[PDB]
């Protein structure tokens, strides 16, 4: 009869004061201690029917781990004290847990038993604090798997789902191949995801563990006009499309012109790489350390984009938003199993409300601009508020205010307020269709159009996280294995 | 091994005494047992006094049943651990629940709002 | 691995303390004939399996060799020749005009069946034939042998020799030559040196509290007899567990629910665990079975007078010496159950004159046999301040010694 | 590299050449019996020492077992069981109706006396008199064994079993039974191979260009034989290095009274070539200085019509299959050295008549069965396309399986 969850209260781990953590751009968490970690796993309950691993859609919003992880099976594991049978459940499932235990959201959290009156169990803490005790007792080591049957399938993307689905074929026997057009491979992870919340080195020494497993990454290479799709399918039997999804939307709005706006996809890479190359001193990339910054559009890209600036020192920098703020707790037509929408105060804020003294604020809401400036280099941006309202038919829909006129200093511009599909119609060698920007492809049964063809990751599920792409590799590595020999394990 | 071998003596004394047969002497000629979805033909070749009101699969069925679960034991080369259980809880890609965690949200999404679709 | 060397040790030590030279310790560390054998062995499915067998003869001074066959994977040369040595010991230490024998086949009697188990002894006897005999060397059972085994030894050796010859072979069915009390021999044993125990140390047998872990027939019969003699029986032990009444146990009706393989608990009822019972006040402990269960850490907490190690190695060398320190009076196992060897003995003699004698007869041989043997040990342990296990293996040692320089090898 | 193995793998490729199940080879692997004893013995200064025996028998399908017995330090269990096959392989080559057996001593006679290796031998002998006799097994010498040796063992085993028994063990003096060829034995049994493998090919005595590696004791006896009819080119590994080398020319008859230990024949300082000459287009080749002296690197090299082994293991696999190919005759060594046992065999015959032959007879029956071993070996070999040694060890083997197989052991 365990009372874990009424005796126990939930704790966070070793945390760098948000002062001090801009001076550096490393982890900003740290993993549980052992006690810690044992406490936290007590709360959990064991669950019946548990929430916490249903992974599926409600409301339009993720519920639960995708990947279907043994989240009690683990917690009461590390309850127990055993490590290595913790680690051994979490790879049954996850096979980047390193990547999922510093970036994932862990809707699982918000969609548990326990969240109900109470706080859920830090179960993304807890799969961090196993990944990062078993790398360093050395527990994970290449497989080496001895049966290989002469196979290519040649995966082109080196995201998540990419590399996925390497390691079930590489596991299964197969001799694949994984196409990246930058210098490091990790798609999203390398480049998108900043080194701040996940630095590169753990994505190199995967990428390490997958080279000596014999993935033979491939870097370098557009596979457009360099390598041919004809080409790929004559030497291929299988070629896959872990594309993922880079497209981004923009404004078609009059002002967007003025030089000093890029894109946040773009000023994050290219701060990453000089900071892998030369720690940001070969100057190759977007500096506002004496520039005021604003970033349109929220979400992880703003977030990013913001710590990125506060980190180079930016004298001011402003996150705008349409979408009003959360509240505090949820409301009556949000409960536990759809995933929170409440006030969070996630990274990349509570160091800017640390830092600035002069104006010690951040989340300006219910605006996002009209037109800006001209003539050369930006000077201001102009902002109007917007209301959300009711008309018609109940139908939300936002409405400008005339009287709230506002202009704000604005030096360089960053626009994150959403994003489109894989990078088509340009890559169209191939005759994989598309409707919105999306290949066309269902949940099972991958195959496209093109025989030996088959979507995977962001590219057909649109905008998604790191465990969805996963998922998704492993089901595209299972059906291709199927379709290449009659079965297929997983 | 002998707390096993004890445990499993009184639990199957328990059955005995739920029909109210006191001894395992009788227990074991008596078939206590009703068999749900088992051919007649098989029962009576095999099983005979027991009932089976639907009948149900056949020999061939059931050894290609057995001879499945054997197969894929022992070809299983991609994983090195036990699939976790379904019977007395609910797993993503196990066995059915009909109180599964969509069901119940719905119902209690429907109850709580009065609302009927 | 080591269980030669440690043989070889306590023969050493055995020799130094009676003061012999080194070349009685040479002939005696190893045995002067071992022979390995290959049986074909035609199976039930028509093929034909090699099994390998193994036979040792440590000496023949004293007369006839005497030991067992067992029927394990896991025999081997260093093991039949450590156990051999052992026989010799025993034999020495009960006065018999024994030396010791020992044989073995590497093979699973749990996967081999009847007619292929009949088959396997009849070709070891044949195998062996040529150095065994009635008055060369007397197998007996061990593990995974029986009386049936035996009997198929009895019968290949007579359709060899074309006559009968009962005394090849000890361990037959009363039919085929087989004596009373073959069952009841170690528990008689034990009881014997119980009785001679609390009488050296002023124990009155009335009244004594025992306790017994293991029971098996051994247990079983021995808690009979202290039950007949009038010591109570506080505690005994079973595979799942154990039970505990300082009034008495109804020994009797204990016995009459005891079943086959000796279990006497209950369902519902909890049981007392072998680690607290083997602490349970009492004057005697009996361990009759597994081994390794005495050591540092309960060897402070046993509160029993006398402890009687009926099985095989109960104690190791830190529980001896802890018990020889608190002032616990330890009885061997290498002489508690010798009456298996003892019964083994009459049965040889009742084939070699023809005459069987009755349960009666064999019962005070034996308890005239153990007494003796019990008294000169102690004397010898009294003497010279040393151990009592010490004191045995220098008895088993000194009669092979004696014989060997009379008649001349050394 | 084990000498065991080796044997081991040999048997299982004949075994499965001649086309015979894997319970064969299993039955036939490891000897059947092995007697391991300790035999004490009273040195000349008062004191007693044990000395380490073996005793190995191999198969008794088809008769009693002949072996040798040596008294060398080195030997073992693994050594004693393969020259047991060995021997089982040379009695199933000639046609005997023997087994494989064999004997062992761990001991230096160098260090003992004379007294001290009579004793050794009249102790080993008592130690093993249950398992050996005339229909048993039959001893004989070996490396430090000698006729005197066999007969104290033979005076032995006379008094164990009350009666003269000469057959027990060979190798004995004419007085006490033996038998004449026993010395030129090997050298005759190497002469007649030669001849009849002459006679098979177009080769003529007459001429007859013979190298030999030899030149001591064996290999002087050979030239000397071959130099009635047939003529010399060289002669290598005379103990020095290439001292012969007429090259074309004969030598004079030597043979009155010469060793080695000073000089060769006429000089040590006389002109010497080198070590290993070899080449030289001969007809006739006999090989024996040391083990493994041809290689894959000389394969090639040598120019000899014929190859006749004289000494163990002087050449490998490689270098039979190249000879094989090149159609170049090689007569193993397992059959060339037939001799001894072939003697002993007569000498085992005669003490059984009670009839003892004269040299005249002894050679002629050797010639009949040395012939009649070398034709069969040559046509099986022809119809299987096989080399002469495997033909060899399925000739030897043949026999052992086939009593095996007849009597129903597998
Ligand atoms: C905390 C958190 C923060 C996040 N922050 C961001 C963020 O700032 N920005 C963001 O975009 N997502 C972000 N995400 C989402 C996440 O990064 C993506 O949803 C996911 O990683 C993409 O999966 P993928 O397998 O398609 O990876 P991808 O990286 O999309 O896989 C494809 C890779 O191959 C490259 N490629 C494209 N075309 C080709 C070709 N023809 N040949 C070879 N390679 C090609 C792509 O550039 C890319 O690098 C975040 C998620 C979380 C949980
Ligand atoms: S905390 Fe999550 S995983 Fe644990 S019992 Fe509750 S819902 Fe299940
Ligand atoms: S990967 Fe995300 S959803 Fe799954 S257990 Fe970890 S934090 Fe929760």
């Amino acid at each position: 009869k365990p009372t874990g969850f009424m005796e126990i209260k939930r704790e966070k781990p070793a945390e760098r004061d948000p002062l001090t953590r801009l001076k550096d751009w490393k982890e900003y968490s740290a993993p549980f201690s052992e006690e810690a970690s044992k406490r936290q796993g007590a709360r959990c309950m064991d669950c019946g029917t548990p929430f916490c691993q249903i992974g599926a859609d409600i409301n339009g919003f993720t519920s639960g781990c995708p990947i279907y992880n043994l989240i009690p099976e683990w917690n009461g594991l590390v309850y127990r004290g055993r490590w290595k049978e913790a680690l051994e459940r979490l790879l049954k499932t996850n096979n980047f847990p390193e990547f999922t235990g510093r970036v994932c959201p862990a809707p699982c959290e918000g969609s548990c038993t326990l969240a109900i009156s109470d706080p859920a169990v830090s179960i993304k803490n807890i799969e961090r604090t196993i990944i990062d005790k078993g790398f360093e007792n050395g527990w994970i080591q290449p497989r080496i798997p001895k049966k290989r049957t002469g196979k290519k399938v040649a995966i082109v993307g080196s995201g998540p789902a990419g590399l996925a689905s390497a390691d079930q074929l590489n596991q299964a026997g197969h001799s694949v191949t994984v196409f990246e057009r930058a210098d490091r491979a990790g798609g999203l992870l390398t480049y998108g995801i900043p080194n701040m919340k996940l630095e590169k080195g753990i994505v190199e020494r995967r990428i390490k563990l997958l080279t000596q497993e014999g993935i033979d990454f491939v870097t370098n290479t557009e596979i457009g006009v360099d390598i041919t799709a004809d080409e790929l399918k004559e030497q291929f039997d299988a070629v896959i499309l872990c594309t993922g999804a880079q497209k981004q939307r923009d404004l078609l709005i009059e002002g967007r012109d003025s030089k000093g706006v890029h894109y946040a996809m773009d000023y994050l890479t290219l701060a990453t790489k000089s900071y892998l190359d030369s720690n940001f001193k070969d100057k190759q990339f977007i500096d506002a350390k004496g520039k005021d910054v604003i970033v349109i559009g929220g979400g992880d890209t703003g977030a990013d984009c913001v710590a990125t600036a506060l980190r180079q020192k930016a004298k001011s920098v402003h996150q705008f938003g349409k979408h009003p703020k959360l509240p505090p707790a949820r409301t009556n037509d949000n409960m536990w199993p759809e995933q929170p929408h409440v006030f969070t105060l996630e990274y990349a804020y509570e160091e800017a409300e640390a830092k600035f003294g002069r104006d010690p604020r951040e989340y300006s809401i219910q605006t996002t601009k009209m037109v800006a400036d001209k003539n050369g280099k930006l000077k201001e941006l102009h902002t109007i508020q917007m209301e959300k309202v009711k008309n018609e038919h109940g139908k939300y829909e936002f409405r400008e205010l005339p009287g709230t006129e506002k202009v704000w200093p604005a030096q360089l511009v960053f626009i994150a307020i959403g994003f489109e599909g894989t990078e088509q119609p340009l890559l169209k060698q191939f005759g994989v269709n598309s409707v919105n920007n999306k290949i066309s492809a269902a949940y099972g049964d991958y195959q496209t159009n093109i025989d030996g063809v088959f979507a995977a990751g962001d590219a057909r599920r649109g905008q998604s996280l790191i465990v969805w792409a996963i998922n998704e590799g492993r089901e595209v590595a299972r059906e291709v294995d199927r379709y290449l020999m009659g079965s297929s394990v997983l | 091994v002998s707390k096993y071998g004890k445990s499993i003596t009184e639990g199957v004394v328990k059955v005995m005494s739920k029909m109210g047969i006191s001894t395992v002497q009788s227990y074991r000629g008596a078939q206590i047992f009703e068999a749900v979805g088992i051919s007649r033909d098989v029962i009576d070749r095999y099983f005979s006094g027991t009932a089976s009101q639907l009948g149900g699969i056949d020999l061939q069925t059931i050894a290609e049943e057995a001879q499945r679960r054997h197969r894929e034991a022992y070809q299983d080369d991609y994983s090195k651990t036990l699939e976790p259980g379904s019977d007395f809880q609910w797993r993503n890609g196990g066995e059915h629940h009909a109180f599964n965690p969509k069901t119940i949200h719905t119902l209690q999404w429907a109850c709580r709002r009065n609302d009927y679709n | 691995l080591d269980v030669l060397k440690s043989t070889q040790t306590v023969i050493h030590k055995a020799l130094e303390k009676l003061g012999y030279p080194e070349e009685v310790y040479e002939l005696l560390k190893e045995p002067m004939r071992l022979l390995t054998v290959k049986i074909p062995v035609r199976m039930d499915d028509g093929s034909v399996k090699i099994f390998t067998g193994y036979r040792a003869q440590h000496n023949d001074s004293v007369g006839p060799t005497k030991g067992g066959i067992r029927f394990h994977p896991n025999v081997t040369e260093k093991e039949v020749k450590a156990l051999s040595i052992w026989m010799s010991l025993k034999c020495g230490i009960i006065d018999l005009p024994y030396g010791g024998g020992k044989g073995g086949i590497v093979c699973d009697p749990r996967d081999m069946s009847f007619r292929e188990l009949e088959r396997l002894s009849r070709g070891y006897v044949r195998a062996i034939s040529q150095i065994v005999g009635p008055t060369k060397d007397v197998p007996a059972p061990d593990v995974f042998t029986n009386s049936q085994i035996m009997a198929w030894m009895m019968d290949e050796y007579s359709r060899i020799d074309e006559f009968n010859s009962p005394g090849f072979i000890t361990g037959k069915p009363l039919v085929l030559g087989g004596s009373h009390g073959r069952e009841s021999a170690t528990a008689k044993g034990v009881t014997i040196c119980i009785k001679e125990a609390a009488k050296k140390r002023g124990i009155d047998i009335k009244g004594a509290r025992v306790v017994v872990q293991g029971f098996g027939n051994a247990g079983s019969y021995l808690a009979k007899f202290m039950h007949d003699a009038g010591a109570k029986v506080v505690g005994i032990s079973d595979a799942y567990g154990g039970l505990y009444d300082p009034e008495g146990l109804d020994i009797d009706y204990l016995l009459d629910r005891r079943d086959s393989f000796g279990t006497v608990t209950k369902l519902f009822n909890d049981t007392i665990t072998n680690q607290e019972l083997l602490e349970l006040d009492c004057d005697i402990l009996v361990p009759a079975a597994i081994e390794n269960q005495i050591t540092e850490e309960n060897a402070h907490n046993i509160r029993a007078k006398i402890v009687v190690e009926a099985a095989n190695g109960p104690t190791t060398l830190e529980g001896t010496k802890i018990l020889s320190d608190r002032d616990i009076l330890l009885v061997p196992d290498v002489l508690a159950s010798a009456g298996g060897v003892t019964v083994s003995y009459f049965e040889w003699v009742q084939n070699n004159q023809g005459f069987y004698w009755s349960e009666e007869e064999v019962e005070e041989k034996l308890e005239k046999m153990m007494v003796k043997s019990f008294n000169n040990i102690y004397e010898m342990a009294n003497n010279r301040r040393i151990d009592m296990r010490l004191a045995a293996y220098m008895v088993g040692v000194r009669k092979m010694a004696e014989a060997s320089r009379f008649r001349g090898w050394i």
